[PDB]
RNA sequence: GUGGGAGAGGGUGGUGGAAUUCCCGGAGUAGCGGUGAAAUGCGCAGAUACCGGGAGGAACGCCGAUGGCGAAGGCAGCCA
RNA sequence: CCGAGGGUAGGGCCCGUGACUGGGGCGAAGUCGUAACAAGGUAGCUGUACCGGAAGGUGCGGCUGGAUC
RNA sequence: AAAAUGCAAAA
RNA sequence: GUGGUUCGUGGAGCCAUGGGGGAAUCUGGGCGGACCACCGCCUAAGGCUAAGUACUCCGGGUGACCGAUAGCGCACCAGUA
RNA sequence: CGAGCUAGCCCUGGCCAGGGUGAAGCUGGGGUGAGACCCAGUGGAGGCCCGAACCGGUGGGGGAUGCAAACCCCUCGGAUG
RNA sequence: CGAAUGCCGGCAUGAGUAACGAUAAAGAGGGUGAGAAUCCCUCUCGCCGUAAGCCCAAGGGUUCCUACGCAAUGGUCGUCAGCGUAGGGUUAGGCGGGACCUAAGGUGAAGCCGAAAGGCGUAGCCGAAGGGCAGCCGGUUAAUAUUCCGGCCCUUCCCGCAGGUGCGAUGGGGGGACGCUCUAGGCUAGGGGGACCGGAGCCAUGGACGAGCCCGGCCAGAAGCGCAGGGUGGGAGGUAGGCAAAUCCGCCUCCCAACAAGCUCUGCGUGGUGGGGAAGCCCGUACGGGUGACAACCCCCCGAAGCCAGGGAGCCAAGAAAAGCCUCUAAGCACAACCUGCGGGAACCCGUACCGCAAACCGACACAGGUGGGCGGGUGCAAGAGCACUCAGGCGCGCGGGAGAACCCUCGCCAAGGAACUCUGCAAGUUGGCCCCGUAACUUCGGGAGAAGGGGUGCUCCCUGGGGUGAUGAGCCCCGGGGAGCCGCAGUGAACAGGCUCUGGCGACUGUUUACCAAAAACACAGCUCUCUGCGAACUCGUAAGAGGAGGUAUAGGGAGCGACGCUUGCCCGGUGCCGGAAGGUCAAGGGGAGGGGUGCAAGCCCCGAACCGAAGCCCCGGUGAACGGCGGCCGUAACUAUAACGGUCCUAAGGUAGCGAAAUUCCUUGUCGGGUAAGUUCCGACCUGCACGAAAAGCGUAACGACCGGAGCGCUGUCUCGGCGAGGGACCCGGUGAAAUUGAACUGGCCGUGAAGAUGCGGCCUACCCGUGGCAGGACGAAAAGACCCCGUGGAGCUUUACUGCAGC
RNA sequence: UCGAUGUCGGCUCGUCGCAUCCUGGGGCUGAAGAAGGUCCCAAGGGUUGGGCUGUUCGCCCAUUAAAGCGGCACGCGAGCU
């Protein structure tokens, strides 16, 4: 896990690369792929709406299955475990006995040659998707729908999971990857286990260029701007923040809480 | 020194061409003005 | 070698109940804490003492011994 | 040809010496406190960690070279 | 289970 | 809540209306500068209507208008080179 | 009216003589209870080295109604990112 | 009109002045002509040659070829020309583009939004240097040619016959189809060699009739065949997926080849045939043609980055689409239709000259600047696209002739000294490639390293190793090893070609930047911390719709600081900020109406209007430091002094820990002490009195790195003592062409005075024939720019905030 | 003098003043001699090379007959740095 390097150049000394042994064969890709339109940070006007983006390696989008219920009761063999350049996780190719091929984000511990299935039936086992209400309290679980039949929105990133803390009526209580305690509806599909590829957080980019490949252009401190540009611009040498620290748009960036208050989903939250 | 004028023909009609002026009310008035002054060319050359 | 033995010897995975803490609810007041005596502290924004629900971490009461096991360090709820 | 030695360069060990600095020994009656020896007035010692003018204090674990009416 | 520091040098 | 009018919130009516509430059909309703009474004026919430008015691309007439650095930017193949 | 200059991004193509260093892995031998590990060969990594094209513009001299409204010489930085 | 640095125009002055645009370079003979350094031809000489040659693309638009021309354009000249006049010249089913495809992006029925203008938007459509698609070699013109002609070779469409088959699509499926680095096998291009083959002709000047010298020894070509490669399993059973249906594709089970065996497709070779074909000699030219010839047309060698091509391996950052093409079925239709073979006919539009690293494009110019792809030969140097010379081909840069001053620029050398030069070794120099020996602190174990510092280097002869191709051989290539010797000052004999070491500061590193005075210690950077954000996320853009975020989901995303790594980051929550708090205080519209008023006979109409309930906010209560920030004073005290571990006391929210410290910070200051030097305001090490260091606007270090800034040494130097000589391009002279700012008018001297205080111009005196040339810069408060500094102006504009007042946003 | 009179220091080239640093000539001396002290006359010539620092100045090293002080827009940037 996490290949390291001898320092034969600087920046190779700190560099650390993911472990790809977990990847079954398939370097190449099932034509479940689809081209990615790269934005460059720019919105439909010609405009940067998210700074510092672009450059970075070309990517082919693997379409993946975030509703497992369209296929209730049809099992599938796990054919391949492969690299998805579009997410922190690895994806599983699974061949349904339907004959249909689909991508799943690959849970931790699911192996090639495995039997996988989704539905209220289902064994409680890695890879299976059930509605929440049928999953035994206290099992960790990932790929979770927030509302029924709208697709899996939670715990998708490498090594994330969520745990079932209990039930109340139509709804069940989850602990999310954040630590937030949330009511999710009983009917929402989740898929048991945890996302895996969890050494992911331990990679170390190691050189500037490697950050570039990931499409991330240099990030410059307001501190180094002039005041046309930022609240922290100015002042002869260096100088401190000189006001409570702010964004370029001037709102406060240390502690100041930005979630809408009167939001409806407040009723379904209990936590941090 | 690379200078400022780097003529390419497609750009030119693509940009100041007749069909391009008529797209935009900004440009349709350009044409209106240009015509009213009696210009011999309402739109740069061609080709 | 063969047949038996005792054991907290070690490794791994699970699991139980007591208590502390915090949160929710309920009832419920004018104090609680704490000490040599006190103050700081907590409490009318409803504390402490009481019941119910939940979360979580650690340590395993009685058995228990001046007993056992291990080369030493050391090892103690239960189960494989 | 080799050749005493001279010359140019680069290392090794050792001895002396250096502004300053670190602690150590010693020095009849200096200053600050009381850490230890009597539960030494917080039993002491101890490995380690942090802290503190100083002796030391405190945490964790350990030893009896301490403790029962 | 304890308020409370010290005591010139030599014989 | 605003705009219009001479009206800049003023005692601020009239006329228009973005929001909220919301009638009546002549014994009905609007106005005469907050409001009330009295005396008057007028008929909202559909539409059309020549002429008298504005202008000068164009044609003519005329000038105590210019006369080629003037007069139009151009008297001349000028909105050109 | 402008991104035919310049700035960034997006799509699609092209370019980088030659030489140097020799990571991981693999293979073999040693080693061990098994390991770590050591050596040899192989191997061919790298915002790795030298240096053209290409991209720069370090220091100096020249130019200064210039060859030039930023140039020329010598020198110098990068050159698989 | 006399002034406005006025406006338009004309003509002056500087002035026959500077310059005439790369220092690659010229000389002569002949020709033409009114006229010739400048046009033509010849001979000689010089310059490019990974170009300064040749071919494409842009862009330009007749510049192209030719005849006639010289007023202007041409930096001179002109008989010439890219110039004036006229006439010619661009030929395609196969090359490029379009009657093909899709990319970003554009546009856009549907739909959504916006006062109007308009903004979005799925499908679709448009969009190419990508995908797809059928032509190769010669000859011919003054000027076009894959375009005409010559030969050989293909494509689609239409009609027709023959044979085959459930035919059939805009729909399903396959495929198209993809990275980067490194690459294997075989070919080709290309190149060198040959004693072999073909060839006009040569023997000079001492020698050579020679296995002499000189020239050439190929190009294209269907089927077939050969060699090398690419792609590909075959049959059945079941089938619920691929948004209808499929016999296709997917999936499951059987069975059989695992192999190109086959089937298939490219590349190369060979191929009926077609065609090229040198030197030299003679004509014949602005250049082209005849002979050479019936030309020869072969063997060996080196060899791609190109081809086989969807080849292989490794790696992580994980590498277009759509059509063409195949396949499957649907309606339909199965007299259709489609597939295959053959045959006849049919095949449109636009481009096509010329320049194209430039005198034809971008730079006002026939401008030393900029401009994308391809080819880019030979020898030698380790290699190479480097460097020197050179083929092919192209040039001598559109003013010349002289002279041989100062001075300038670019170069060469130098006695002795060797940084004394100077802010500084700035500049130059030294060093320089390769092979071998050797190589320190320190280190993150990689490095530091080309550390340092040395030795070798040519040529001849002899002996000998291994490889490639051949054959297990010869020849040809390729690496080497060993012995003997020859020459010079010198063998990387010319050209390309590091000076080294010690030591501080800053920044970890490679990168980035003020186009055009700053490349840095600034910015970025990996990485650390805080913070926001549960997903119709936060955040950004937009009035909105919409979008970005993201087809992502807390191992994610946004904001902020810090800036590899190591060891660390202390105390203050009073103020500000954010965070938390159901109470309380305050509070707007609104609610509610005590009670008062206008007015009417009155029913009433109409006004005020206290209580009380009333949100955020503020207040109040806590928390919070990798949030804004802040981290004391006076006095005493030890064996002699000295100092103060110690104490007293005032204040604070708390009084600066560690570690650093005369520092990128130290005023006094060249602090004091040490080191270095003969001498050191700098530098290094110390001390601490820190004017005014101190822990993420981080503290202290750190190997490696640096065109960064400091200090020292060695080496070497014209940097210097201190200059000298020489070279070339100018400066000077002659012929040609001929500017510029500036300019009140000038008949324009020195001193001492004077004067608006610095006088050619006023006074006094002195000195002084008229006019130029080449030179130097003291003065004309010389030129230039209506001072940038300073002020003034109730003049501007960028920026800030707890200035005022608004607005968006929330 | 702001419709411009470029500012320190250096280098280069000087020129002048004398309140003389040296050399020449003198008086007084608490001048034995040598060597000094102090004043007078004298502008003819001369007045070193280095370390530090941008420095002027100053300090220091090594010398010297001496290591003079001023002015010339703190002389001199259409002379340089
Ligand atoms: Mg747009
Ligand atoms: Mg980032
Ligand atoms: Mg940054
Ligand atoms: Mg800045
Ligand atoms: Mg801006
Ligand atoms: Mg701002
Ligand atoms: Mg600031
Ligand atoms: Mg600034
Ligand atoms: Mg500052
Ligand atoms: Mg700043
Ligand atoms: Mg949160
Ligand atoms: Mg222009
Ligand atoms: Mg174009
Ligand atoms: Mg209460
Ligand atoms: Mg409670
Ligand atoms: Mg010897
Ligand atoms: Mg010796
Ligand atoms: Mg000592
Ligand atoms: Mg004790
Ligand atoms: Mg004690
Ligand atoms: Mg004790
Ligand atoms: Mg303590
Ligand atoms: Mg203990
Ligand atoms: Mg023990
Ligand atoms: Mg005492
Ligand atoms: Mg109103
Ligand atoms: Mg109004
Ligand atoms: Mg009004
Ligand atoms: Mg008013
Ligand atoms: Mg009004
Ligand atoms: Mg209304
Ligand atoms: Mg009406
Ligand atoms: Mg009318
Ligand atoms: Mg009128
Ligand atoms: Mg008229
Ligand atoms: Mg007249
Ligand atoms: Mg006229
Ligand atoms: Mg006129
Ligand atoms: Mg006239
Ligand atoms: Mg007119
Ligand atoms: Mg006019
Ligand atoms: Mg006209
Ligand atoms: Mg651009
Ligand atoms: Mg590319
Ligand atoms: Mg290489
Ligand atoms: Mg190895
Ligand atoms: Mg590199
Ligand atoms: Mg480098
Ligand atoms: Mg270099
Ligand atoms: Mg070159
Ligand atoms: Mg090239
Ligand atoms: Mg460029
Ligand atoms: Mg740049
Ligand atoms: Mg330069
Ligand atoms: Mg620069
Ligand atoms: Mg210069
Ligand atoms: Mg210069
Ligand atoms: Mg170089
Ligand atoms: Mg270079
Ligand atoms: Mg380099
Ligand atoms: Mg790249
Ligand atoms: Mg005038
Ligand atoms: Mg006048
Ligand atoms: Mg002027
Ligand atoms: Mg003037
Ligand atoms: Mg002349
Ligand atoms: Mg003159
Ligand atoms: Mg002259
Ligand atoms: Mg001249
Ligand atoms: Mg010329
Ligand atoms: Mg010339
Ligand atoms: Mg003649
Ligand atoms: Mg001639
Ligand atoms: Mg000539
Ligand atoms: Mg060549
Ligand atoms: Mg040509
Ligand atoms: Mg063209
Ligand atoms: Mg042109
Ligand atoms: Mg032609
Ligand atoms: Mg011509
Ligand atoms: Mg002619
Ligand atoms: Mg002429
Ligand atoms: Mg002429
Ligand atoms: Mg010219
Ligand atoms: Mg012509
Ligand atoms: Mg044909
Ligand atoms: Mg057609
Ligand atoms: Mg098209
Ligand atoms: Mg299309
Ligand atoms: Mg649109
Ligand atoms: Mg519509
Ligand atoms: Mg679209
Ligand atoms: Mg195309
Ligand atoms: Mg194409
Ligand atoms: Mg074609
Ligand atoms: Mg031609
Ligand atoms: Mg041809
Ligand atoms: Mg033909
Ligand atoms: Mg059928
Ligand atoms: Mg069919
Ligand atoms: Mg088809
Ligand atoms: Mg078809
Ligand atoms: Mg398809
Ligand atoms: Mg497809
Ligand atoms: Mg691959
Ligand atoms: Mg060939
Ligand atoms: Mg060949
Ligand atoms: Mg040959
Ligand atoms: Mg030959
Ligand atoms: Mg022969
Ligand atoms: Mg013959
Ligand atoms: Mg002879
Ligand atoms: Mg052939
Ligand atoms: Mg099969
Ligand atoms: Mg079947
Ligand atoms: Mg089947
Ligand atoms: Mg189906
Ligand atoms: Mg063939
Ligand atoms: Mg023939
Ligand atoms: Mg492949
Ligand atoms: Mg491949
Ligand atoms: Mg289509
Ligand atoms: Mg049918
Ligand atoms: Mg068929
Ligand atoms: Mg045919
Ligand atoms: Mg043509
Ligand atoms: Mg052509
Ligand atoms: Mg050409
Ligand atoms: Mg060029
Ligand atoms: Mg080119
Ligand atoms: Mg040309
Ligand atoms: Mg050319
Ligand atoms: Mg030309
Ligand atoms: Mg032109
Ligand atoms: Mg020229
Ligand atoms: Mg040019
Ligand atoms: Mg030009
Ligand atoms: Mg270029
Ligand atoms: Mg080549
Ligand atoms: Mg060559
Ligand atoms: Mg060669
Ligand atoms: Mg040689
Ligand atoms: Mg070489
Ligand atoms: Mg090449
Ligand atoms: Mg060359
Ligand atoms: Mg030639
Ligand atoms: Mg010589
Ligand atoms: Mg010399
Ligand atoms: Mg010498
Ligand atoms: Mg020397
Ligand atoms: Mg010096
Ligand atoms: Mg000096
Ligand atoms: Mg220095
Ligand atoms: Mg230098
Ligand atoms: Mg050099
Ligand atoms: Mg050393
Ligand atoms: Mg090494
Ligand atoms: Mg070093
Ligand atoms: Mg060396
Ligand atoms: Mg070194
Ligand atoms: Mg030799
Ligand atoms: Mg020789
Ligand atoms: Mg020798
Ligand atoms: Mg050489
Ligand atoms: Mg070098
Ligand atoms: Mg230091
Ligand atoms: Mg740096
Ligand atoms: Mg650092
Ligand atoms: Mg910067
Ligand atoms: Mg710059
Ligand atoms: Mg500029
Ligand atoms: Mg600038
Ligand atoms: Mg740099
Ligand atoms: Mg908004
Ligand atoms: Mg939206
Ligand atoms: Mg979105
Ligand atoms: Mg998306
Ligand atoms: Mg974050
Ligand atoms: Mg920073
Ligand atoms: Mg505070
Ligand atoms: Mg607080
Ligand atoms: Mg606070
Ligand atoms: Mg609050
Ligand atoms: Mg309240
Ligand atoms: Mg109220
Ligand atoms: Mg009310
Ligand atoms: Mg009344
Ligand atoms: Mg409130
Ligand atoms: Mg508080
Ligand atoms: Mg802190
Ligand atoms: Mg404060
Ligand atoms: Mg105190
Ligand atoms: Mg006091
Ligand atoms: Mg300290
Ligand atoms: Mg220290
Ligand atoms: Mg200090
Ligand atoms: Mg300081
Ligand atoms: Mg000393
Ligand atoms: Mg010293
Ligand atoms: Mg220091
Ligand atoms: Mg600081
Ligand atoms: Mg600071
Ligand atoms: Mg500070
Ligand atoms: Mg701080
Ligand atoms: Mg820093
Ligand atoms: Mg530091
Ligand atoms: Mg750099
Ligand atoms: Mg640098
Ligand atoms: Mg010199
Ligand atoms: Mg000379
Ligand atoms: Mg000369
Ligand atoms: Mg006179
Ligand atoms: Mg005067
Ligand atoms: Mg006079
Ligand atoms: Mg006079
Ligand atoms: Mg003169
Ligand atoms: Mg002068
Ligand atoms: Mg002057
Ligand atoms: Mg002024
Ligand atoms: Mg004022
Ligand atoms: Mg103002
Ligand atoms: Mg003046
Ligand atoms: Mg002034
Ligand atoms: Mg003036
Ligand atoms: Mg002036
Ligand atoms: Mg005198
Ligand atoms: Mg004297
Ligand atoms: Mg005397
Ligand atoms: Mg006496
Ligand atoms: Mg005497
Ligand atoms: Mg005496
Ligand atoms: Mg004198
Ligand atoms: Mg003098
Ligand atoms: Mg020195
Ligand atoms: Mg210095
Ligand atoms: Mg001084
Ligand atoms: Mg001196
Ligand atoms: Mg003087
Ligand atoms: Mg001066
Ligand atoms: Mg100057
Ligand atoms: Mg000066």
């Amino acid at each position: 896990a996490v290949k390291k390097f001898k320092p034969y150049t600087p920046s190779r000394r700190f560099m650390t690369v993911a472990d790809f042994s977990e990847i079954t064969k398939t370097e190449p890709e099932k034509s479940l792929v689809k081209p990615l339109k790269k934005t460059g940070g720019r919105n439909n006007q010609g405009r940067i709406t998210v700074r510092f983006r672009g450059g970075g390696h070309k990517r082919l989008y693997r379409i993946i299955d975030f509703k497992r219920w369209d296929k209730v009761g049809i099992p599938a063999k796990v054919a391949a475990i492969e690299y998805d350049p579009n997410r922190s996780a690895r994806i599983a190719l699974l061949h349904y006995v339907d004959g249909e091929k689909r991508y799943i984000i690959a849970p931790d511990g699911l192996q090639v040659g495995q039997q996988v299935v989704a539905g209220p039936d289902a064994p409680i086992q890695v890879g299976n998707a059930l509605p929440l209400r049928f999953i035994p309290v206290g099992t960790v679980v990932h790929a979770v729908e927030l509302e029924p039949k709208k697709g899996a929105k939670l715990a998708r990133a490498a090594g994330t999971s969520a745990q079932i803390q209990g039930r109340e009526g139509d709804y069940v209580i989850l602990r999310l990857p954040s630590g937030e305690l949330r009511k999710v509806h009983g009917e929402c599909y989740a898929t048991v286990g945890a996302v895996g590829n969890a050494d992911h957080k331990n990679i170390v980019l190691g050189k500037a260029g490697r950050s570039r490949w990931l499409g991330r252009r240099p990030h410059v401190r307001g501190a180094a701007m002039n005041p046309v540009d930022h609240p922290h611009g100015g002042g002869e040498g260096r100088a401190p923040r000189g006001r409570p620290p702010a964004s370029p748009w001037g709102w406060q960036t240390k502690g100041l809480k930005t979630r809408k208050r009167r939001k409806p989903s407040s009723r379904f939250i209990i936590a941090r | 020194m690379k200078r400022t004028w780097q003529p390419n023909r497609r750009k030119r009609a693509k940009t100041h061409g007749f069909r391009a002026r008529m797209r935009t009310p900004g440009g349709r008035k350009v044409l209106k003005r240009r015509r009213q002054k009696g210009r011999w060319r309402l739109t740069p050359a061609v080709r």
